[PDB]
């Protein structure tokens, strides 16, 4: 009965075994077969005696808290028929990931290893987390939010474990994507003499790379790294175990604009007669996530006029106000 | 004859009864599938409370009818 | 009478308290970042026993427990930062932050000016005023409405003023970071901070976020660190992944605020961030006046003003100098004893403030 | 100055349950004035209750009590009511003071005693009628419809899942040679006033004792019910309610002593407020029936709470709505009376040891 | 300690220490946060070094990208004092390489692993692998589990061309 | 803002008028508060604008700030990040409030 004693072990005449306990503190128990080989193993919560310091019963592992730094999402709601017009960032990214963890088995009779990486970097706002959710939906993949600052630890190594423990709940849950936000605290390491202070973040990244290459051959995990653009880091884009894959955001274009503006079309009402090919043209390099803001000044037009709908119009007139990053309204010039 | 009685979960059961049985019959027969003591069970029907004596019949209480059981708030 | 009327008062509550302790001596015994019910004899598993910390453990993997209503105990409890979690014995609020910051509940300053800055205003108040008054306009539009918005020019122009004023009117929360205290040098904790206050901000939800100064703060991320950038890049790039990441549009607002325009990356730009930009710049002529005209009404004066005369001397201003040239003429009026400001005094005060912000 | 306070009952100790019961029944205006203008003359409606004769002193007592409420008598002490309650209904003289107990137990004996002297001139204001479809979930061609189920309450069930009032009232609506039968019960006829039980107290298994439960369940301050309703009855009240809303939105947006001055401005209140009943009952159906609500809204008109571990600990306390201001509600802590705001009702949702709410009464829209 | 006296007892072993900045830093910037229990780390490494205590049957193996972010202390010989660099290859050398990873690999046709040489100028084994499973790339495609020459000199090709 | 030389006129003033108000007159080392890391002077600069504005009326002398004077377009790193954070802290502290004279400032320079 809990509250009981549980012991944190990292430890793999007669028999004498050690065993840590939690309070950290090393206890004598015999290992003669009064306490039975099998109730030891590291890693592990082990159910000893509080006054008699013995293992009667072994627990299971656990080591801090359970899901410390991780966000857990059992299979995304997205799909690829909800995120559309990223067609070709779809392309890539199936080459990369997808395919060797579907066809695992083809690859191995193959009898190359597989790629369990990609990196990615290059703008979003566009949907590149929302893509990244379509991926973990279609594969049937755990999505699994790791947030690069939590490890970033200032205290010994613990960072470290967590890696370890990312890897190890990662390869139960398999299919699984694990997707790193930021990429500055498993990187920014720089060349210099600050790459001392930056220790933190070199470890944390080496770990997760030497234990992906560890398992190549078998795709159950992945790992993507996301950020507006590409810093420096450590060589890892030149090996297949590693990130291997370099996956790059372009723009939309025509085509990718309209798919956009339809999927948009669908939420909220319209009139029914709003060409997105036509608004398109009328709009100069323009990304998926300033087309959606759009779609919401078209709204604060139909707001003022006292429309519920949007006519062509109404978008026209949205377009000229700002969405903040880009915006065609341009005929000034005496 | 087959009746209801809607539980403390929101839950409806079923109960095989006799118009000739009293209150306390059905009470008993409630903690056999529930397990609530009879004398914590308040049952209502038609917003009376039915009292222990009395026997379905007397409060005409049909195949097919829904008792609503509830507890107690003490309080004073 | 004040004396005796308080000791009556402290032996009432006394006795209440002295019986309550007791009765919480016998059991031997919200926010919280880790629950820690240090015992637990009462309450898979069908009894709890929850004590989240790193030199023991107790862990039970079900909560609830309306019958005794768990809690009690070594007191903290509730939710955890590991979810095994006290679910819903005395209200958790989700890992409900134990870090402040400044919380202004309705802050006061009601509309400085609503004529002049006629347009900047009515931007404000589509994103803003409209969608706490009525939510199902929007919603039946199908529209989400601006997340964030940018305010520009210099700060303090009367651009706090303003966004103070449209908080009132809602009863909406302005909840104050500023952007250089952040910083601090130690491993991920400016990160951190961001992280519990999005926590906090779901929760209070309708509120305005102010963030002070982004040139302070994620003023650049080309360098891929250098010991002050790397600290600062991680709680901006953490920050920005918290408001794509959703937090509700159309209760929480977040308001930037920027002197210059160069600090600006094509990560803050995008929407799910900026959508709004709000000019408190540089007025007009006819915008000036009305401007002049607010703040000298509830000042006495003597006639002869026409405010066109004085915005005539401005060549060029913001906001900030304009509040400078009304409280200045009176001052010269108060120096020679005086409550009425007059078309001199006035002048005067341009011609002071104009050429000290030169250079 | 001139307004003066609501005055409560003092508890004559563990009678906090009966207190919070009775300012809850006086806010309810037309069983408030069948009370005060009850003749003993007059019988009973149901002379065929064999202790008719008590059931009428109930009233008279209640009567006394309710002239003491309405002409603020300081404090009001119901103790011949209590002592006729008791001699009533024996369960209210349970000793261990007399033992605290449950409101909804008292308010269930007291709709009794009114119905038993009042008849259908009270109960027709609270009935809700049902239709109830009973199909075997082994077989979906095996239906039967009943027409003939009601009830003076609905229940809201609470579960570790429950969060909101609508959760638990629609968990409530449903339930289930022999087979399993699920039993789903739709409105067909709603009633003015509306009362809702929230299922707090239980008996527990793991200590065979009485418990509760404490969980937050938000209730709204305007209750709209139209997902309970039969989809013929719901079309009914819909089409009244819109037409309500319509009212409601129009009227939100239109030498004499200073004693002389409240009392003319009283008078001027209460004159607008019965234009706008006026307004509002203008579209009313024509085929209401008498204490029928009109639409399928309600408005919040008082809350009775409880803190405590179970159904005979703790303290009971009623939170009134003002009936001119409705921005205005009253705390009535026995004989210890107080205007709170609107948070303070919502805060009464629960969570925790904190006082909550038990049992709540709406009042229709546009009455 | 521990790590150290294990050593000689399970002597012989390789010590392998991973990007050494952490435990042989050489200041942040002259300034010290933590980069004090790196200098504490340091001197016990030194230390052993110096000592009575001699490495050759314990042999300790430091690894880091950059030589600019080790001490001046471990530049010093004496605690180290061979230096292995990491080359760029011979034609040699990538030959090997190919025909070893394509050995495990199944494949249609006979494969000319000299012309795969050529298509790199100095290409180590990671560089090399990325190249075969971009073939097999066109192979799940191409729905089989051989591949061709031609292939193979597609394949080198555009790895080349996305990096150096 | 007093602009004139140390004990030549700039400080006579100063503490003439702060005795003829009754306010404590409190120093502020302008150049001290420099202090050279990622943490020091923008929380230095709000506990003091805390403590006056409690215990007001007060006087916040800031003795010669010459060295926060600069502004920057961009900001990177931290050698440029630094000075700039405890220039914007005081910017904004000042447009973040608004008083009559719960705090009065006097700058030097």
């Amino acid at each position: 009965q809990l509250p009981y004693l549980v012991a944190n072990v990292v430890e793999v005449v007669g028999k004498a075994a050690v065993v840590k306990t939690s309070s950290r503190q090393t206890v004598f128990l015999p290992m003669v077969g009064l306490v039975d080989p099998d109730k030891l193993k590291p890693n592990d919560l082990v159910g000893v005696n509080k006054d008699s310091y013995l293992i009667l019963d072994t627990l299971p592992s656990e080591f801090d808290s359970r899901v410390k730094a991780m966000e857990v999402d059992e299979k995304p709601t997205e799909t690829y028929s909800d995120v559309g017009g990223l067609d070709k960032q779809i392309e890539e990214l199936v080459e990369a990931i997808v395919l060797p963890m579907k066809r695992a088995d083809k690859f191995k009779d193959m009898g190359i290893r597989a790629p369990k990486g990609a990196l990615m970097y290059g703008p979003p706002g566009t949907g590149k987390t929302l893509l990244a959710r379509a991926c973990a939906a279609q594969t049937n993949a755990t999505f699994l939010k790791l947030a690069a600052p939590q490890l970033v630890q200032m205290y010994i190594g613990e960072g470290a474990k967590l890696v370890r423990d990312a890897f190890a709940l990662a390869k139960e849950k398999a299919p699984t994507i694990i997707f790193i936000d930021e990429l500055d605290a498993i990187g920014t390491k720089r060349f210099d003499s600050e790459k001392s202070g930056d220790r933190e973040v070199q470890r944390t990244m080496l770990e997760l790379l030497n234990q992906l290459d560890g398992f190549s051959s078998d795709d159950r995990v992945k790992v993507l790294a996301a950020t507006n653009r590409v810093d420096v880091l450590d060589p890892a884009l030149l090996r297949s175990g590693r990130l291997d894959r370099k996956i790059e955001f372009p723009l939309p274009s025509e085509d990718s604009r309209a798919q956009i503006l339809q999927i948009h079309s669908r939420k909220m009402t319209t009139d029914d007669d709003i060409n997105w090919q036509e608004l398109a043209r009328s709009t100069d390099e323009f990304n998926g996530a300033q087309l959606k803001a759009v779609t919401v000044e078209a709204g604060m037009i139909a707001l003022r006029n006292g429309q519920s709908s949007v006519k062509h119009e109404d978008f026209v007139e949205g377009i000229s106000e700002v969405q903040a990053r880009k915006s065609k309204s341009v005929s000034f010039y005496a | 004859m087959q009746i209801f009685v809607k539980t403390l979960t929101g839950k409806t059961i079923t109960l095989e009864v006799e118009p000739s049985d009293t209150i306390e019959n059905v009470k008993a027969k409630i903690q056999d599938k529930e397990g609530i003591p009879p004398d914590q069970q308040r049952l209502i029907f038609a917003g009376k409370q039915l009292e222990d004596g009395r026997t379905l019949s007397d409060y005409n209480i049909q195949k097919e009818s829904t008792l609503h059981l509830v507890l107690r708030l003490r309080g004073g | 009478l004040k004396q005796t009327e308080n000791d009556l008062k402290d032996i009432e509550a006394r006795i209440k308290e002295k019986a309550g302790v007791k009765e919480s001596d016998t059991g031997l015994a919200h926010p919280l970042q880790v629950a820690r019910c240090t015992k637990i004899i009462k309450g898979e598993d069908a009894k709890y026993v929850i004590n989240l910390k790193q030199i023991a453990k107790f862990v039970v993997g079900l909560g609830e427990r309306v019958s005794p209503t768990d809690i009690e105990e070594g007191m903290r409890v509730g939710v955890d930062r590991s979810k095994y979690n006290i679910e819903l014995p005395l209200p958790p609020r989700i890992d409900p932050s134990v870090t402040m910051m400044t919380v202004e509940e309705k802050p006061d300053v009601t509309y400085s000016d609503v004529g002049g800055c006629k347009d900047q205003i009515e931007k404000l108040r589509e994103v803003v005023e409209l969608p706490l008054l009525s939510p199902e306009r929007f919603a039946t539009l199908g529209i989400d409405p601006p997340k964030g918005i940018l305010l520009y020019g210099p700060p303090g122009t009367g651009k706090t003023l303003c966004a103070r004023a449209v908080a009132n009117r809602t009863d909406a929360t302005f909840i104050r970071v500023i952007g250089s205290e952040l910083v601090q040098k130690y491993v991920g904790e400016g990160a951190r901070m961001v992280r519990e206050l999005f926590e906090m901000a779901r929760t209070k939800k309708a509120c305005i976020i102010f963030f002070d100064e982004i040139d302070a703060v994620g003023g650049a991320r080309f360098d891929d660190g250098a010991g002050g950038d790397n600290e600062v890049q991680r709680t901006m790039l953490e920050l920005i992944t918290q408001l794509d990441g959703f937090d509700p549009r159309g209760n929480i607002k977040v308001m930037f605020a920027t002197n210059r325009p160069n600090t600006l990356d094509p990560a803050l730009l995008r929407p799910g961030r900026i959508d709004r930009k709000v000019e408190f710049s540089l007025p007009d002529l006819e915008g000036r006046a009305n401007i002049f005209r607010i703040h000298s009404k509830s000042m006495s004066v003597e006639r002869g003003i026409r405010w066109e005369l004085i915005s005539r001397l401005c060549p060029n201003s913001t906001g900030a100098e304009l509040r400078s040239v009304c409280t200045e003429a009176g001052m010269f009026a108060i120096r020679a004893r005086r409550k009425v400001a007059t078309e001199k005094d006035f002048l005067k005060a341009v011609d002071k403030v104009i050429s000290g912000y030169k250079k | 100055q001139f307004a003066q306070l609501p005055v409560g009952f003092k508890n004559m100790g563990n009678t906090c349950y009966l207190n919070a019961t009775l300012q809850a029944l006086y806010r309810v205006n037309d069983l408030r004035d069948m009370i005060l203008n009850y003749n003993p003359s007059q019988g009973v409606s149901n002379s065929g209750a064999q202790d008719e004769e008590i059931h009428k002193q109930i009233v008279i007592e209640m009567k006394r009590c309710f002239e003491n409420l309405q002409n603020k008598f300081k404090s009001v002490l119901p103790v011949v009511l209590l002592n006729t309650l008791r001699k009533c209904y024996p369960q209210f003289a349970e000793r261990d003071f007399y033992k605290q107990q449950d409101a909804e137990e008292l308010f269930t004996q007291l709709f009794h005693s009114m119905s038993i002297v009042f008849g259908d001139k009270f109960s027709e204001d609270f009935r809700i009628q049902f239709k109830t479809t009973i199909k075997d979930t082994a077989n979906d061609n095996d239906i039967t419809v009943k027409e003939n189920e009601s009830d003076s309450k609905l229940q809201c069930h609470i579960s570790g899942t429950t969060n909101f009032m609508r959760n638990g009232l629609l968990e409530g609506l449903n339930e289930k040679a022999n087979s399993i039968y699920s039993v789903e019960k739709k409105i067909s006829r709603l009633p003015k006033f509306l009362t809702v039980q929230y299922v707090r107290f239980f008996w527990k298994r793991s200590t065979n004792k009485k418990s509760k439960i404490l969980r937050k369940v938000v209730f709204p301050f305007q209750l709209d019910v139209a997902d309970m309703l039969t989809p013929e009855y719901a079309a009914e009240k819909v089409k009244v309610r819109d037409e309500l809303r319509k009212v409601e939105k129009e009227k939100n947006e239109k030498v004499m002593t200073p004693r002389e001055q409240y009392e003319t401005q009283v008078a001027l209140n209460e004159s607008e407020k019965d234009q706008w009943l006026e307004e509002y009952k203008k579209h009313f159906p024509p085929n209401l029936e008498k204490g029928e609500n009109p639409s399928c809204v309600y408005n919040l008109i008082g809350v009775i709470t409880h803190q405590g571990a179970n159904s005979e600990s703790g303290h009971y306390q009623a939170f009134i709505r003002d009936e001119l201001d409705e921005n205005k509600w009253y705390k009535f802590n026995d004989d210890k009376v107080s205007v709170v705001e609107k948070e303070k009702i919502e805060s009464l949702a629960g969570g925790g040891e904190s006082d909550s709410a038990l049992i709540l009464m709406y009042k229709g829209f546009g009455l | 300690r521990e790590m150290f006296a294990y050593a000689k007892e399970h002597e012989p072993c390789i010590i392998f220490m991973d990007e050494v900045d952490a435990i042989g830093g050489r200041r942040f910037s002259e300034g010290t946060s933590a980069d004090r229990e790196i200098q504490r780390t340091l001197m016990e490494l030194l230390t052993q070094m110096d000592g009575f205590d001699n490495l050759g049957q314990t042999k300790i193996i430091m690894a880091t990208n950059r030589p600019d972010t080790l001490d001046p202390a471990l530049l010093r010989p004496g605690r180290l004092d061979r230096k292995v660099e990491i080359p760029l290859p011979n034609e040699a050398g990538r030959l090997e390489i190919f025909k070893i990873h394509t050995a495990k690999v199944k494949k249609t046709g006979e494969f000319d692993f000299e012309a795969a040489v050529k298509m790199s100028d100095g290409f180590n084994g990671a560089d090399i692998r990325n190249c075969a499973t971009e073939a097999g790339f066109f192979a799940i495609r191409d729905d089989r589990d051989h591949i061709n020459p031609d292939d193979l000199m597609k394949a080198v090709r555009k790895v080349a061309e996305v990096k150096k | 803002i007093l602009y004139g030389a140390p004990g030549t006129g700039k400080t006579l003033l100063a503490k003439a008028v702060a005795n003829q108000t009754s306010a404590t007159f409190l120093r502020i080392v302008g150049s001290e508060l420099i202090q050279k890391y990622l943490g020091d002077g923008p929380r230095l600069c709000r506990q003091i604008f805390k403590v006056a504005g409690e215990n007001a009326p007060s006087i916040v002398f800031i003795d010669e700030i010459d060295a926060i004077g600069t502004k920057r377009y961009d900001s990177n790193s931290g050698g440029e990040r630094e000075i700039q954070r405890t220039m914007l802290e005081l910017l904004n502290q000042l447009d973040g409030f608004d008083d009559r004279g719960d705090v009065k400032v006097i700058m030097a320079t």
